[PDB]
RNA sequence: UAUCUGGUUGAUCCUGCCAGUAGUCAUAUGCUUGUCUCAAAGAUUAAGCCAUGCAUGUCUAAGUAUAAGCAAUUUAUACAGU
RNA sequence: CAUCCAAGGAAGGCAGCAGGCGCGCAAAUUACCCAAUCCUAAUUCAGGGAGGUAGUGACAAUAAAUAACGAUACAGUUGUAAUUGGAAUGAGUACAAUGUAAAUACCUUAACGAGGAACAAUUGGAGGGCAAGUCUGGUGCCAGCAGCCG
RNA sequence: GUCGACGUACUUCAUAGGAUCA
């Protein structure tokens, strides 16, 4: 039963989909920027100052 | 990225107050955007163009 | 690349890259102006009615 | 810094008004029994 | 700028609406109204159910 | 904080997207016990929203 | 306009200067219909007093300033604060504004008779799009102020 | 089923009937969740598919060291410690 | 079925411990250690996701806080207190010590920790009453529905 | 095809009797 849902249409293209938008939202001073730099380094091995 | 295509000569002859022509670059998302010009779009915090 | 004409100059002058620029297509009904009938309730955590 | 208030923190929502006697069952039963004794004295 | 002109128009309208909000309501919006409070034969013009 | 709660309510009404809670500044805690209690309270409150 | 079922949220304050400490999400809702006109209406009550009573029949004053007004409201439904229902029968020629009414039961002098009526209301066509990106500060966009704020400002 | 409640008429009793009220266990789910001891974690009859890491090595005085290994040395020019 | 590839070839088996997919809707940590239990070896010594330790949705179970003793006040010897007096204590914080392989926790304990004791117990059910308010019906002033809206 | 038979799952109608009183 829990598999059932309202049928809908997904318009994501089959080929070459756009990048997923990841928004780092939070109060000031929580560490949004330092999170992005750490994440970017892991995937690309280069630090964005 | 954001780019202003206004010819600087128009900026000086008429002044900074003149309306500008701008080019916006980015990935498209959601349903396909029609190719023909004249499509109405709303830029959040600016207005409808 | 999308080019817009008659863009206000304040957008170009007061341009902060930190603030995102979100463009959204508009369906025909979004263009029309008129009276909107809706069901609305005060947010539960909002102090005043 | 805008810390969340008590309503947002506990999120008790809309609840009925409950007498303080419900917080401790021992006190509630003590009051019930003494009231019952006062009622026996009339029976 | 055109945006600035829009701002003057809007500010004029905000001044008007602030003044209207402060102003004492019309007799029709006072709830109970007696013949003395409202203009004589005010109901003649108006459409009431 | 209020901003965190304000965003969630906006997202909930406009179509809830994937939400991942990331807790920082945990090194500021001085006790392991109180750190676990804050994590448990913080996690359960977060579960109600998302 | 926007298609039905479109949810939305409403806020009263967007400027950082007026944020304060309270929650800023003021309203939530779902648009049900789109139209070009609406017929909001408001209750308007006419308040008068009786001066001469003949059992069920009675004469009332202070509904109306002239027999012009009574002319339309003949047969109108009226009742007292006590709940005795009545009808506006006929306008007295003298004095102006006085009319004869009949009630299901005899009314008292101290009673107040009221006529229920409905007054149309109009929606104000005010539209002030938020244009934060066009501002230098981008975080203190301010538009029409709240009634409480205006009253405080003028004292 | 029992007990209790209610309906069976112009009313009250005595029968009878009718309806609701019992149960732990199991599955799913909702709201709440402060302290001490203790303890388990299956399930689409899908024994369906797996990124990544680990899960099986082992030398005593007592099988084989000229490691161009280490450190001790003339306790050791066959070796002798590790 | 499926990974790498210079396309010539090469490498696969989590119904082991963690952790993923199987949906678009969901649930333990990719944690520490061999200190105990025992197992393997040439062996007292090395290894052991076997196993233990801790973390994590109220699985199933045990015990058990959220106040106790008075005075005053008000009301029909009973009830009610955002009244009032000074005594008690742990939830929590924390020197320390104990605990442990190292830690967390427990048991101890200096110093803090209580009147709205806001240090803010919950989940269900039953029954009211209020209006210049709203709707429906009719052997007048009534009845039904109901009443966050006067 | 508002088709027939069967199987399965449900809905429904048949409850008042004696005594006293007015
Ligand atoms: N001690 C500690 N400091 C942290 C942590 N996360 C962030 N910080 C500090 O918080 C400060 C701000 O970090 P940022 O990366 O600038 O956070 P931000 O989201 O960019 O903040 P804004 O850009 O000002 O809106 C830095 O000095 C960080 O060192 C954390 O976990 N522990
Ligand atoms: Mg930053
Ligand atoms: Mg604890
Ligand atoms: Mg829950
Ligand atoms: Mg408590
Ligand atoms: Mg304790
Ligand atoms: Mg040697
Ligand atoms: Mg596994
Ligand atoms: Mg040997």
């Amino acid at each position: 039963e829990r598999k059932l849902h309202v049928p809908m249409v997904d318009r994501t293209p089959e080929d070459d989909p756009p990048p997923f938008i990841v928004a780092v939202v939070g109060p000031p001073g929580t560490g949004k920027t330092t999170l992005i730099r750490s994440l970017v380094r892991r995937m690309t091995k280069s630090t964005l100052n | 990225r954001f780019t202003d295509l206004t010819h600087p000569e128009l900026i000086e002859t008429q002044g900074l107050q003149i309306d500008r022509k701008v080019a916006i670059y980015g990935y498209l998302h959601g349903t396909p955007l029609p190719s023909a010009p004249g499509t109405r779009v709303h830029i959040a915090g600016v207005g409808d163009f | 690349r999308i080019v817009f004409e008659k863009v206000p100059m304040e957008f170009v002058k007061n341009f902060n890259p930190k603030f995102p620029i979100v463009m959204g297509g508009l369906l025909p009904t979004e263009i029309k102006f008129g009276i909107v009938k809706a069901r609305l309730r005060r947010h539960r955590w909002h102090k005043k009615i | 810094k805008r810390a969340i208030n008590y309503q947002i923190l506990k999120n008790k929502g809309l609840t009925p008004k409950r007498n303080k006697d419900n917080r401790n069952s021992r006190v509630k039963k003590r009051k019930k029994y003494q009231k019952a004794q006062k009622k026996l004295k009339s029976v | 700028s055109s945006f600035e002109k829009q701002q003057i128009e809007i500010r004029k309208q905000i001044e008007q609406l602030e003044n209207e909000a402060v102003a004492e309501k019309k007799w029709s919006l006072k709830g109970e109204v007696k013949a003395k409070d409202r203009p004589e034969d005010a109901l003649l013009t108006e459409e009431l159910e | 904080e209020m901003e965190t709660m304000e965003f969630l309510n906006i997202a909930q009404h406009h179509g809830m997207p994937r939400v991942l809670g990331v807790a920082t500044h945990l090194d500021l805690f001085k006790s392991q016990s109180t750190l676990r209690a804050s994590k448990k309270r913080l996690k359960h409150r977060f579960w109600t929203e998302v | 306009l926007c298609s039905p079922n479109t949810p939305f949220c409403g806020v009263q304050i967007v400027a950082n200067s007026d944020t304060g400490n309270g929650f800023r999400i003021a309203a939530t809702g779902i648009v049900e219909e789109i139209d070009v006109n609406i017929e909001i209406v408001k209750k308007l009550k006419l308040v008068g007093f009786p001066y001469k009573i003949f059992k069920n029949t009675a004469f009332i004053k202070d509904m109306f300033s002239s027999a012009m007004e009574v002319a339309r409201f003949e047969g109108a439904q009226i009742k007292t604060v006590s709940g005795i229902r009545g009808e506006i029968k006929r306008a007295l020629s003298k004095p102006e504004g006085h009319y004869r009414a009949a009630f299901e039961d005899k009314i008292l002098m101290s009673d107040i008779v009221i006529l229920r009526s409905w007054y149309p209301v109009r929606v104000k066509k005010f539209y002030n799009p938020v244009t934060s990106l066009l501002l230098k500060e981008k975080t203190e966009w301010k538009g029409l102020r709240l009634t409480g704020q205006i009253r405080a400002a003028m004292n």
